Order: structure tokens, then C-alpha cells, then sequence
């Protein structure tokens, strides 16, 4: 193609999306089977039948996880957090790093994929020593993730060159988002990176006996959390860069846009023992403290629901409606690109809530470890996060392929966004309620079916919820493949601009403060050497390593 | 119209922010009580009290399961509790009602949950490490403990009994 | 003013306070 020969970037982009939801598509296979366990209903010999390979419902369950929350998610970060600056900025990202970046997630997921599938590492996405998974597990995860870092790289490349060229101008706003977003995984990733080079690999090769738990934990959940964020903000970049256009308006505030980027590179990463509120060994100080910053990262999705919600409604009156909800019928609701996401941020308000409650230290213990924090999640990346992707679809692929999307292709979308979105509220409801009645997460209950009997209401839920997404999941796989190995080429769709909003003047002096990137970025990183630093520093002084296990 | 919406817009946004505010720092005071009350017991203890997973049921306080359960106050008794592949012990785990509770539990393998239905007791287990946490028994009678920790294939049938007397 | 922007952050302001004095009087029903 001449197109791919003037915008390179436009076919690595697509082989993060395609490799992304074909990610998505086989984790998301045990779903359903997985909601009619919450429902105490056993179809496993059938997916047993179906895929012969499969030995447990957690080996079902880790690849699940790994599948969704850890690859497919993201391949989508580095498609859209590296694509869209690049296009804002109209420059060519180094197609060398790029290609290298892609081929290390690809071989790596190969790599990880093989003992996942052969049953050797049915640890779960969490992968908590003492369970040992096999060396190739780690290993593929490890390259898995690192491939991101170059991702970074290619994004501060093409940010400081911008800046070459223009010396006292501010950084445009996606490229703002995606510089801080990038920087705010490089400190993130670290947790993850130290627990794989200094224990897991080692361990896994044989080359010392053991790891100590709480470590391995503390250093997990350093990445953990912001892991999230980093899930986050590539849905939230397009739901403030380029959902206003979808809708018919405006970004409402740039400021306000890049004041809660910031937020999330200064307080995504120093809050991971939100996450150990039940673990031995780590003080309760540290557990407040924690807790009080896990309360502020609320803030900038706090700010989000706002900036956007006003959007929203500025885009609905542009288009005529008027009275207290008359904007939300005027908006393209026939369009599933603006659907998908608007519908994703309708079950974030109570996925938001759910992460508020665990947030706070000693209700933690209410539902920690309970269907309650699934409950939580599938409200926000299986839904939020899953929905916009879903969404890209519909105006990414042919930006990047030049295959349209007929009429045809448009009613399904919306067919398969909002049963999507509604199988996640319903499991959600079935979720939360068994969560709260005690139900254990990460549990085949379906083979103890006389355990829960109080559970009997939200199991119907969950049942439900499972064939609807059954469904839905049917419809995006023949969606997807229908747009994707699609006949027609319009090559006139692969060079229009990307719908990016306009902006409704302005505080000048707020946007040069948050400019100032490499000040953001050391506070940042001092953040978590405070916050990090004490408790780390006492656990590595008082290592306990034990033998590690294989049950299963 | 364009420059009117964006004032109003911003100006309620931060009154928004400012609740938004309010309301969490409530939450904060909120929290902060609740870690002032004997609800707080069930907190784990910041400390580190480490231990060999493979020798702890041949020798120290989890070693003989009948003899777990020791007074160690007027009105207090400390629990060793052993959590493991796949089953908790001592079944049952026998206390008095009114009497507080120090549970001391440990894991000789992997990673298991103790959660103790009906009650705010939920607790990671790790192998060496002791696991403390406190509570009260109000009511009498049977509690099960529950694994929320995966923790290999038995997970979903690893259940507990804690039998609270009269 | 933006009243439905204000709209959705009255449902969003019920719902973490239904969710968290819901959990809140669930904590101390256990404790
Ligand atoms: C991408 C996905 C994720 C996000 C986002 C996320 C958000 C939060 N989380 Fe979380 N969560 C926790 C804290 C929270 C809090 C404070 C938030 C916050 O960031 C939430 C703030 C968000 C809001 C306050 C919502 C704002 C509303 C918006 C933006 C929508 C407005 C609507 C509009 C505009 C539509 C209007 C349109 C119209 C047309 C009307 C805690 C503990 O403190 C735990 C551990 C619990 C335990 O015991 O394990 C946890 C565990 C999880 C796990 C389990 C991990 C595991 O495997 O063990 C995952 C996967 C996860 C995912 C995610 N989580 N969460
Ligand atoms: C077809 C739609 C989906 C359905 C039917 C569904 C349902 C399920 C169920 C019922 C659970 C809880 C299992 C348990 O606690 O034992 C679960 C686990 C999980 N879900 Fe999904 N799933 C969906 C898609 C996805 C998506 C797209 C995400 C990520 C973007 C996601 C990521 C996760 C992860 C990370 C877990 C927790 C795994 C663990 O504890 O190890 N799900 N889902
Ligand atoms: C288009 C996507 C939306 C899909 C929505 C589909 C609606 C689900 C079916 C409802 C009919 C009622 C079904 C009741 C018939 C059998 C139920 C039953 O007997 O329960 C199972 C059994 O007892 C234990 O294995
Ligand atoms: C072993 C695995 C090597 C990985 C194979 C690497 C092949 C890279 C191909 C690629 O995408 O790069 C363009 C290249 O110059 C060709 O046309
Ligand atoms: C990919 C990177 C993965 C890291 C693997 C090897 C690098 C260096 C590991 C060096 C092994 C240390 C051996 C050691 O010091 O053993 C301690 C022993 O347990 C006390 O007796
Ligand atoms: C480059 C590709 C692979 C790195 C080669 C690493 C090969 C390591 C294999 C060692 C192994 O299998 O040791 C595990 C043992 O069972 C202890 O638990
Ligand atoms: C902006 C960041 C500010 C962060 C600072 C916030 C204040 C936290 C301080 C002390 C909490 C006291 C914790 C003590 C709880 C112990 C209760 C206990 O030991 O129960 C058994
Ligand atoms: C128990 C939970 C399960 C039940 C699920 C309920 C959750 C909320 C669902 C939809 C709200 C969406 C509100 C906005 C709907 C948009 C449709 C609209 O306004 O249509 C106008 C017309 O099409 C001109 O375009
Ligand atoms: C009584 C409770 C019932 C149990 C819930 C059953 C679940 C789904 C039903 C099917 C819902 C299909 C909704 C998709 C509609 C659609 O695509 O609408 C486009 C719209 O005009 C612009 O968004
Ligand atoms: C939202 C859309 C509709 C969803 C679910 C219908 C709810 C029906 C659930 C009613 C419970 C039925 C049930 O299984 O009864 C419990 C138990 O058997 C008592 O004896
Ligand atoms: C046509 C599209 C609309 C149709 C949407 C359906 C309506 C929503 C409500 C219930 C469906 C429930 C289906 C659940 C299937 C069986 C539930 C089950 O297994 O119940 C066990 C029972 O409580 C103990 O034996
Ligand atoms: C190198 C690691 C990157 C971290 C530092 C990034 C911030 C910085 O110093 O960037 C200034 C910019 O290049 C001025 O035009
Ligand atoms: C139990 C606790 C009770 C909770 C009950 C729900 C409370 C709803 C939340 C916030 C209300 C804030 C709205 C007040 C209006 C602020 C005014 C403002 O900021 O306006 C500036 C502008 O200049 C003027 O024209
Ligand atoms: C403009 C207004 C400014 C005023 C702003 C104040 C907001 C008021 C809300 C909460 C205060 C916290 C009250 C703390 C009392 C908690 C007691 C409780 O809930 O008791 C539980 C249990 O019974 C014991 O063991
Ligand atoms: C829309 C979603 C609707 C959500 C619906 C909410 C329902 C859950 C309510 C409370 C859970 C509290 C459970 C507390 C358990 C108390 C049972 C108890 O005290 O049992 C043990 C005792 O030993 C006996 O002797
Ligand atoms: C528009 C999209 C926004 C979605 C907003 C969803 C927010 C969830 C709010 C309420 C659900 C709870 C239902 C009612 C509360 C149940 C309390 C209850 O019954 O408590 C049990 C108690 O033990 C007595 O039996
Ligand atoms: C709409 C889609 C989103 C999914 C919906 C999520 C549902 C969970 C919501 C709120 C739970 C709030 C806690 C409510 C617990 C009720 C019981 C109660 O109020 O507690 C008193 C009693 O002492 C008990 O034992
Ligand atoms: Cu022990 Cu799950
Ligand atoms: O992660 O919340
Ligand atoms: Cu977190």
C-alpha cells in the first residue's frame, strides 16, 4: 500500500489491536463458563469437550486473566498510547522500535502461552509464590511486559523532538497524556520487573530454593495497581481526545483534561498495599497511609466523570436537545463508537464505588478476597476499558486499513456493545451480592454446589449474565472477523484525520506548571520511595524463603 | 454562548471538586474511627514473627492441634491455627464466647485464605510467616472458615469450622 | 449552568454513598 509506505505506524498499530483482541477473544472464551460457575451451574465438560487441552477451571481461570487483564489490555495501551501522539504531532515514531516492541509482546505471549496451555503454570494472573508456575511462564511474561518499555522510549523520542523543533511551545494535549502516562508505567513497572529479576526467574530456574511470599507480594502490588492505570488511560485518552468529536462537541477544559493525567503519574504507583490490607508483616501506618493516597487517586476520575459528563452534555445541546435529560437523547446513540465508551462510563459510577469501599482500609475486610472484588473490576476493565476498545473498531481499523464499515456492520456493533455492556451489569449485580454474602473469589463453587446456599438470588444473575455474554462475545468474534477479513479497500478512510475534538481561555500559568514534565516525574518517583521505601527496605532486611508448590 | 458555557462549566466543576473532596476526606475521618474500636483487631500486626514451614507441624505451637488453643489473659486465649492443602486445623477450632481472641495462623505450603464467615476476620496466609489477628465472639455457636486465597486445585472444598461456646 | 453534568454527578455522589455506609454498617453489623 502507498499508505503504508508514507505512514508506517498505521500497520504496527494494527498488529497491536488484531494480536489485542485476538488476546481478548480466547481469554474472554471462559468467560461464560466461568459465570455460570458464579451461578453454580458446572459447564465445564462441555468446554472440556471443546478444548481438550483444558485440566481445571483454573487453568481456564489463569488464562482468562493473563489474556485479558495482562496481554490484550496491553496491546491496546501501546496501539493507541503510541498511534495517537503520533498523529497529533504528525510524526513518524521510530519504526525500528516500534517493530521491536511488537515482536517481543507477540514472542513473549508465544513464549508464556506454551506452559500456560500445557497445564505448567495454572498459578493464576497474580501468580503468588509459593505456587511455582514453569520458567517459561515468567520468562514469556517477563519480555511480555518489558516490551513496553520500548514503547516508552519511542513516545519520549517523538516528544522531545517536538520540542526541538519548538522550543517554548507546550506539549499538545494527547501527547501530554501519553508522555505522563508512560513515565507513570516506567515507575510502575519496576515493582513487577525487580520481583521477576531478583526472585521469580531465579526461582523458576532452579537457581535458589525458594521465595519469600510477602516480598514477592509487596513487590507485585507495586505494579499491580498503577497496572490498572495503565489499563485506564489509553480508554481515557479517547474518551478526552476524541469521544467529544463522536458526540457531536468539545473537549469542555484542556487544563482540566491535563491536570488529571498528572494526578495519575504522581499517585497511581505509592498505593499498592491497598492490595495487602489483609497480608501479615506490614504495618498498619503504612495501611493508612496507603489507603488515604488510594482515596486521592480517586480525584482525578472524580475530575473525568465531571469534565466528560459536561462534554456530553455540551455535545447533546450543540445537537438540539434540551431540558435536564433532553442532551442525552440528542447524541448519536445510533453510532457505536460513541456508544461503546459513554455506555462503559455509565457502569464505571458503580464500579468507582466499588473501588472507594476497598479502598478504605477496615472495610477492606468485608470483601476482600470475596466475588465482590470481580464484581468491581468487570465494572471497569472488562466493561469500561473492554467497551472502548470495542469501540475503536468502529473509526480506528478503517483509519488503519482503509476497510469501511457498512451499514450492516454498524448494527451489529451496537448489538454487540450493549450486550456486552449489559451482561456486565447484570454479572455485576451477581457479583457484588454473592460477594457480599461471602462467597470466595478465584472458586469453582459449581462442584460444591451445597456451599452457598444464601447465594441462590445472585446465582440467577450470574447464570443470566453468562449467556448474554456468551452471546455478545458470539457476535463480536463474527464482527471482528467480518470488518477484518473483509473484500473492500477505501483508501480515501486510511488518510482522513482522526476525529479529534476541538477545544471550547484558559489558565495559561497552570498548563506551563504542568508542562514541566521531569519535575512531575522526579516528585512522582520520590512518592514512592517514601511511600515504597520504609517497608521494602524492613522486608528485604528479613527475607523468609519456602519451598515452592505445584497443586495442580 | 461558547465562552458562557465554558465559565459555568469550570465554575461548577470546581464545586464539584471541592465536594468531591469533602466527601472523601469523611470517608478518612470515617476509617480512622473505625482504627480506633475493637472492630480494628482483625487488622493483622505489622509485625514480623517469621517461621520454617517445614518443620512447624513437627515441632513449636502448631505441632499438636489439641493443644492449639491457650489462655493467655484473664479473659483471652491465643489460637494456633494451622492453614494448609487442604483443611484447617484443629477442626474445630473450640473458644469460649466473650473471650478475646488472638488467632496465630500459619500455612506449611502455599498461600491460603482465613476467613471467617459471619464475622470481619479475613486474613492472607503465608508460609513463614504467622499470620495474627483479634476478635470477639459475641454470639455463640459455629462459624466456618472459608479459603479466599486460590491456593490449588482443593481450594473450593477447604472449609473450617470454629465452634463458639455458650 | 451545566445541570445534567451536575446530574450525573448526583447519581455518581448516591451511588459511593449508598455503596459506602452500606458497607460501613455492614463492617460493624460483623465487628
Ligand atoms: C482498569 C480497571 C481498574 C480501575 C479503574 C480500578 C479502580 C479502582 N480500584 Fe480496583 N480495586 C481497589 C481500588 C480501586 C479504586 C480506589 C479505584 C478508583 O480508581 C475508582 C475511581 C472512579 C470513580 C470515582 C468513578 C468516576 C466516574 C466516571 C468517570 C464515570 C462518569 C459517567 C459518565 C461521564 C457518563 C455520563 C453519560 C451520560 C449519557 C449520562 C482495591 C483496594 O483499594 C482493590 C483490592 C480489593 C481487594 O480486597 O482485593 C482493587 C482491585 C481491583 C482488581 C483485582 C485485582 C486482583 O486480581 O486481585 C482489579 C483487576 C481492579 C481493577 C481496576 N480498579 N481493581
Ligand atoms: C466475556 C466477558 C466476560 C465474562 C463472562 C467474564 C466473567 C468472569 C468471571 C465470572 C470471573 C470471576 C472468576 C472467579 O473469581 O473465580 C472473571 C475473572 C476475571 N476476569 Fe473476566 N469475563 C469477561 C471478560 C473479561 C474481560 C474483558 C476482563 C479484562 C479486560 C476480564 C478479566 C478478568 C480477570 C483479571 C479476572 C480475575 C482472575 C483471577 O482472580 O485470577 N474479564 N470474569
Ligand atoms: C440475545 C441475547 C440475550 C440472551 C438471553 C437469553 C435468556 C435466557 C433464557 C430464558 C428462558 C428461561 C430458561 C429456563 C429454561 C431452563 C432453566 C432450567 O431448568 O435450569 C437449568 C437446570 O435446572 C440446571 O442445569
Ligand atoms: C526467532 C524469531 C525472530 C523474529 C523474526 C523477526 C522478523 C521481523 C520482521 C518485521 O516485521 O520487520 C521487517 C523486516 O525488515 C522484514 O521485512
Ligand atoms: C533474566 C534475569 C533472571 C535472573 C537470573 C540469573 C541472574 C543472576 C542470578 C544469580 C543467582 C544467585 C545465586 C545465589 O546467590 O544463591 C543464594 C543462595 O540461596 C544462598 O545460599
Ligand atoms: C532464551 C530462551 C530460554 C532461556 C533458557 C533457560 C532454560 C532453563 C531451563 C531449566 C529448567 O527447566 O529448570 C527448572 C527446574 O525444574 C527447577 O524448578
Ligand atoms: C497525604 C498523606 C498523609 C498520610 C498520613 C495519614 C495519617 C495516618 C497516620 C496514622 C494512622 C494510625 C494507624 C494505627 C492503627 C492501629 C490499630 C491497631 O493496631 O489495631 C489492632
Ligand atoms: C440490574 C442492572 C441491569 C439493567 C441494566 C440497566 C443499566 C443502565 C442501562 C442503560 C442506561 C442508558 C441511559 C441512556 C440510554 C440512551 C438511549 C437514548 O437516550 O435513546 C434516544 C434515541 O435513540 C434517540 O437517539
Ligand atoms: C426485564 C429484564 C430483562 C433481562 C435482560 C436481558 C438482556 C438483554 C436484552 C436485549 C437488549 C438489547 C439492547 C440492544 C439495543 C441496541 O443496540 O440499541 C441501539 C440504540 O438505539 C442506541 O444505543
Ligand atoms: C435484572 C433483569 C432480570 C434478572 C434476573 C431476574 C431475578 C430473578 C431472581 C429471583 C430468584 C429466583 C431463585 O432462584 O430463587 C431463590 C431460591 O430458590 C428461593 O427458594
Ligand atoms: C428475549 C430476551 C429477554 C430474556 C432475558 C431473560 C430474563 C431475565 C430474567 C431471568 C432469566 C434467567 C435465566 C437463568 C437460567 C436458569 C437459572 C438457574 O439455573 O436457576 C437455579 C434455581 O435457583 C435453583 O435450582
Ligand atoms: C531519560 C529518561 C526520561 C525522564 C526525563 C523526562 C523529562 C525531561 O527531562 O524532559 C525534558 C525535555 O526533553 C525538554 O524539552
Ligand atoms: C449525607 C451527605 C449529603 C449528600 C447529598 C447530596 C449532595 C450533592 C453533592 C454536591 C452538592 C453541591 C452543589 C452546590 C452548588 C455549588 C455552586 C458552585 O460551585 O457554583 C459556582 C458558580 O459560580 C455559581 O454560578
Ligand atoms: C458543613 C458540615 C460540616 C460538618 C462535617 C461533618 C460530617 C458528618 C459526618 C460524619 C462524622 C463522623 C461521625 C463519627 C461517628 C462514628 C460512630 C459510628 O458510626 O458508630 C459505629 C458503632 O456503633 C461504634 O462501635
Ligand atoms: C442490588 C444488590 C443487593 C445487595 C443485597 C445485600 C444483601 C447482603 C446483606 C448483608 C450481608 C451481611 C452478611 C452478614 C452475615 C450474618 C450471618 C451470621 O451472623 O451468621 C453466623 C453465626 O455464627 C450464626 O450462628
Ligand atoms: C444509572 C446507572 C447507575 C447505577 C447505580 C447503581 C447503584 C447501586 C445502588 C443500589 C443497589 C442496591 C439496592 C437496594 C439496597 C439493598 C439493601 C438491602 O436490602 O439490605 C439487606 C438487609 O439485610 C435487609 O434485608
Ligand atoms: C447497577 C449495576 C452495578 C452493580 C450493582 C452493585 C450492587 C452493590 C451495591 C451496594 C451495596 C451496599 C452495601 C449494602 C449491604 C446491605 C445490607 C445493609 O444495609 O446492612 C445492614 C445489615 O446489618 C446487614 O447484615
Ligand atoms: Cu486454601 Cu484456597
Ligand atoms: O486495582 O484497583
Ligand atoms: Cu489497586
Amino acid at each position: 500500500s502507498r499508505v503504508y509506505e508514507a505512514y508506517p505506524e498505521k500497520k504496527a498499530t494494527l498488529y497491536f489491536l488484531v494480536l489485542g483482541f485476538l488476546a481478548l477473544i480466547v481469554g474472554s472464551l471462559f468467560g461464560p463458563f466461568q459465570a455460570l460457575n458464579y451461578g453454580n451451574v458446572d459447564a465445564y465438560p462441555l468446554l472440556k469437550r471443546l478444548l481438550p487441552f483444558v485440566q481445571s477451571y483454573y487453568q481456564g481461570l489463569t488464562l482468562h486473566g493473563v489474556l485479558n487483564a495482562i496481554v490484550f489490555t496491553q496491546l491496546f495501551a501501546q496501539a493507541i498510547m503510541v498511534y495517537l501522539p503520533a498523529r497529533e504531532l504528525n510524526m513518524r515514531p521510530n519504526m525500528g522500535l516500534m517493530w521491536l516492541s511488537w515482536w517481543m509482546a507477540f514472542i513473549g505471549l508465544v513464549v508464556a502461552a506454551l506452559p500456560l496451555l500445557a497445564n505448567e503454570a495454572t498459578v493464576l494472573w497474580t501468580f503468588y509464590p509459593p505456587l511455582k508456575g514453569h520458567w517459561a511462564f515468567y520468562l514469556g511474561a517477563s519480555v511480555f511486559v518489558l516490551s513496553t518499555w520500548v514503547s516508552i522510549y519511542i513516545v519520549l523520542d517523538l516528544w522531545r523532538r517536538w520540542k526541538a523543533a519548538n522550543p517554548g511551545k507546550v506539549t499538545p494535549l494527547v501527547t501530554y497524556m501519553a508522555v505522563v502516562f508512560w513515565l507513570m508505567w516506567f515507575l510502575a513497572s519496576l515493582g513487577l520487573v525487580l520481583e521477576a529479576v531478583l526472585f521469580l526467574l531465579p526461582w523458576s530456574f532452579g537457581l535458589v530454593e525458594g521465595v519469600d511470599p510477602l516480598v514477592a507480594r509487596t513487590l507485585f502490588w507495586w505494579t499491580g495497581h498503577p497496572i490498572v492505570y495503565f489499563w485506564l488511560l489509553p480508554a481515557y485518552a479517547i474518551i478526552y481526545t476524541i469521544l467529544p468529536k463522536q458526540a457531536g462537541g468539545k473537549l469542555v477544559s484542556d487544563p482540566m483534561a491535563r491536570l488529571a493525567f498528572l494526578l495519575f503519574l504522581l499517585l497511581s504507583t505509592p498505593v499498592g498495599f491497598h492490595h495487602q490490607f489483609a497480608d501479615p508483616g506490614i504495618d498498619p501506618t503504612w495501611k493508612m497511609i496507603h489507603s488515604v493516597l488510594t482515596l486521592f487517586v480517586a480525584v482525578p476520575s472524580l475530575m473525568t466523570a465531571f469534565t466528560v459528563a459536561a462534554s456530553l452534555e455540551f455535545a447533546g445541546r450543540l445537537r438540539g436537545g434540551r431540558g435536564l435529560f433532553g442532551w442525552i437523547r440528542a447524541l448519536p446513540w445510533d453510532n457505536p463508537a460513541f456508544v461503546a465508551p459513554v455506555l462503559g462510563l455509565l457502569g464505571f459510577i458503580p464500579g468507582g464505588a466499588g473501588g472507594i469501599v476497598n479502598a478504605s482500609f477496615t472495610l477492606d475486610y468485608v470483601v476482600h478476597n470475596t466475588a465482590w472484588v470481580p464484581g468491581h473490576f468487570h465494572l471497569q476493565v472488562a466493561s469500561l476499558v473492554t467497551l472502548t476498545a470495542m469501540g475503536s473498531l468502529y473509526w480506528l481499523l478503517p483509519n488503519l486499513t482503509g476497510k469501511p464499515i457498512s451499514d450492516a456492520q454498524r448494527r451489529l456493533g451496537l448489538a454487540v456493545v450493549w450486550l456486552w455492556f449489559l451482561g456486565m451489569m447484570i454479572m455485576a449485580v451477581g457479583l457484588h451480592w454473592a460477594g457480599l454474602l461471602n462467597v470466595p473469589r478465584r472458586a469453582y463453587i459449581a462442584q460444591v454446589p451445597d456451599a452457598y446456599p444464601h447465594a441462590a438470588v445472585p446465582m440467577v444473575f450470574n447464570v443470566l449474565a453468562g449467556i448474554v455474554l456468551l452471546v455478545a462475545l458470539l457476535l463480536f468474534i463474527y464482527g471482528l472477523f467480518s470488518v477484518l477479513l473483509s473484500r473492500e479497500r477505501k483508501p480515501e478512510l486510511a488518510e482522513a484525520p482522526l476525529p479529534f475534538a476541538e477545544v471550547i481561555p484558559e489558565d495559561r500559568r497552570l498548563v506551563l506548571a504542568m508542562d514541566r514534565i521531569g519535575f512531575w516525574f522526579a516528585v512522582a518517583a520520590i512518592l514512592v520511595v517514601l511511600a515504597y521505601g520504609p517497608t521494602l527496605v524492613q522486608l528485604f532486611g528479613h527475607l523468609n524463603p519456602v519451598p515452592g508448590w505445584r497443586l495442580w | 454562548d461558547e465562552h458562557k458555557a465554558h465559565k459555568a462549566i469550570l465554575a461548577y466543576e470546581k464545586g464539584w471538586l471541592a465536594f468531591s473532596l469533602a466527601m472523601l476526606f469523611v470517608f478518612i475521618a470515617l476509617i480512622a474511627y473505625t482504627l480506633a474500636t475493637h472492630t480494628a483487631g482483625v487488622i493483622p500486626a505489622g509485625k514480623l514473627e517469621r517461621v520454617d514451614p517445614t518443620t512447624v507441624r513437627q515441632e513449636g505451637p502448631w505441632a499438636d492441634p489439641a493443644q492449639a488453643v491457650v489462655q493467655t489473659g484473664p479473659n483471652q486465649y491465643t489460637v494456633y491455627v494451622l492453614a494448609f492443602a487442604f483443611g484447617y486445623q484443629p477442626n474445630p477450632i473450640e473458644v469460649p464466647q466473650g473471650a478475646e481472641i488472638v488467632f496465630k495462623i500459619t500455612s506449611p505450603d502455599v498461600i491460603h485464605g482465613f476467613h471467617v464467615e459471619g464475622t470481619n476476620i479475613n486474613v492472607e496466609v503465608l508460609p513463614g510467616e504467622v499470620s495474627t489477628v483479634r476478635y470477639t465472639f459475641k454470639r455463640p455457636g459455629e462459624y466456618r472458615i472459608i479459603c479466599n486465597q486460590y491456593c490449588g486445585l482443593g481450594h473450593q472444598n477447604m472449609f473450617g469450622t470454629i465452634v463458639v461456646k455458650e | 449552568k451545566p445541570k445534567g453534568a451536575l446530574a450525573v454527578i448526583l447519581v455518581l455522589t448516591l451511588t459511593i454513598l449508598v455503596f459506602w455506609l452500606g458497607v460501613y454498617a455492614v463492617f460493624f453489623a460483623r465487628g
